[PDB]
């Protein structure tokens, strides 16, 4: 059962190091805002993270409740936990992230959930374009 | 109550045509995964034609 | 009469503040050029705000 | 035309962040309550009229700038026509009244002990208000920090 929920930290793992090195100016002015809208969806996991350790604190917590409360968190941290291992791995700068950010979001045209996510990354990965 | 066995019963019931989908689906792809969801839809009964009505509800799109 | 123009749209800006009405520069500016085609102002005074509210209505 | 500054009336007043079907809907908005009232003194007097209620209520200065406006704007007039009537509904040291340490030949009138102390209440208003967003800034993450998890998150929805 632990490593059903260990997914989670390992699509952790591979979202912060994009954020908290690439971003800088060699890496051109496009990984910038991709780091400036993926730092949001890791504010909102640490959001996460201290919401369940309060109620932790009460008594009010178990691997199973914890099982339920990570599946919206391994269905959206996953979209990331690849994509960033995909922009980031071959240099992709200017269009051809963009053209992989149209290749990554017509590959969820048929689950809806990551969907909108993706639009969302991409959406702010044009305004510098 | 009666050790799980009620509480349970009403899921087993929902799992018998999942698993048959499962099952069913096996081995194919592409546009026949609209024909095989819309073959499973008509049974007879509306507690099975309100759930595959949703799984065939996703694969219209 | 361009430079009078000017000078009278900066004084016209301060008595919108002190009055506190709603209006910023870029409403100050649709407004006075609205009121120049002349259309009576008490009508435009139910207009701004039913506006006001039905903006607040879809956020 | 006249109905398309109504257009830019509904621009102004809703930016872009769907947005194009609001706008439509606003702009029905602008017209449906143009003519109702077109169905059914003065100008600078109730200037004055309002000048009275500021002094009223203390504030000097701007009513006596409120004045000197008008009182020159007149040495357009259907503009502030409009501001009479938006009025109240938007958004809204000095060392020479109380202290008598400078100015040439300052007035001879004893001393201060009764404006002085409504001066210490000048400084009492803005402590007063920077308080209040720190109250209003530990309001607003504790409603974050307190709640079953993910109810202002729509992750839960992912």
């Amino acid at each position: 059962l632990v490593h059903r929920i260990l997914p989670v930290a390992a699509s952790y793992s591979a979202v912060t190091r994009f954020i908290e090195e690439k971003s800088s100016f060699e890496y051109g002015q496009v990984n910038h805002a991709l780091a400036a809208a993926m730092r949001t969806l890791v504010k909102e996991h640490l959001i996460l993270v201290s919401q369940l350790e309060q109620l932790h604190r009460q008594g009010l917590l178990s691997l199973q409740k914890l099982w339920f409360y990570i599946q919206p968190a391994m269905r959206t941290m996953d979209i990331l936990a690849s994509l960033a291992t995909s922009v980031d791995k071959g240099e992709c700068l200017g269009g051809s992230t963009l053209s992989l950010l149209h290749d990554r979001s017509f590959s969820y045209t048929g689950d809806s959930q990551a969907q909108e996510l993706c639009l969302y990354l991409t959406k702010a990965a044009s305004a510098p374009y | 109550l009666r050790r799980l066995l009620v509480w349970t019963y009403d899921p087993k019931i929902r799992l018998k045509t999942l698993a048959a989908l499962v099952d069913h689906c096996q081995g194919r792809k592409g546009g026949e995964l609209a024909s095989a969801v819309h073959a499973y839809t008509k049974t007879g009964d509306p507690y099975m034609r309100s759930l595959v009505q949703h799984i065939l509800s996703l694969v219209s799109h | 009469n361009l430079n009078a123009v000017r000078e009278t749209m900066d004084v016209l800006l301060e008595i919108s503040r002190i009055l506190n009405t709603g209006l910023d520069m870029e409403t100050l500016s649709i407004c006075v050029r609205l009121c120049e085609q002349g259309i009576n102002p008490e009508a435009l005074s139910s207009v701004i705000k039913e506006l006001r509210k039905a903006t607040e209505a879809l956020k | 035309s006249i109905t398309q500054l109504f257009d830019d009336l509904c621009e102004a007043l809703l930016p872009a962040a769907n947005r194009k079907r609001a706008k439509r809907s606003l702009k029905k908005v602008a017209y449906n309550a143009l003519f109702t009232n077109l169905f059914q003194l003065p100008a600078r007097n109730k200037i004055l009229m309002l000048s009275f209620d500021l002094r009223v209520g203390g504030l000097g200065p701007k009513a006596d700038r409120l004045e000197e406006l008008v009182e020159e704007l007149e040495a357009v007039g259907s503009v502030l026509d409009l501001l009479v009537q938006l009025a109240g509904s938007g958004p809204p040291r000095d060392y020479f009244l109380n202290n008598k340490h400078v100015g040439r030949n300052v007035p001879y009138s004893g001393y201060d002990c009764d404006d002085l102390s409504v001066f210490e209440m000048d400084v009492q208003s803005l402590i007063s208000r920077e308080e209040c967003l720190c109250h209003s800034m530990i309001q607003e993450t504790l409603q974050v920090m307190e709640a079953a998890p993910g109810t202002g998150l729509p992750t839960v929805g992912l």
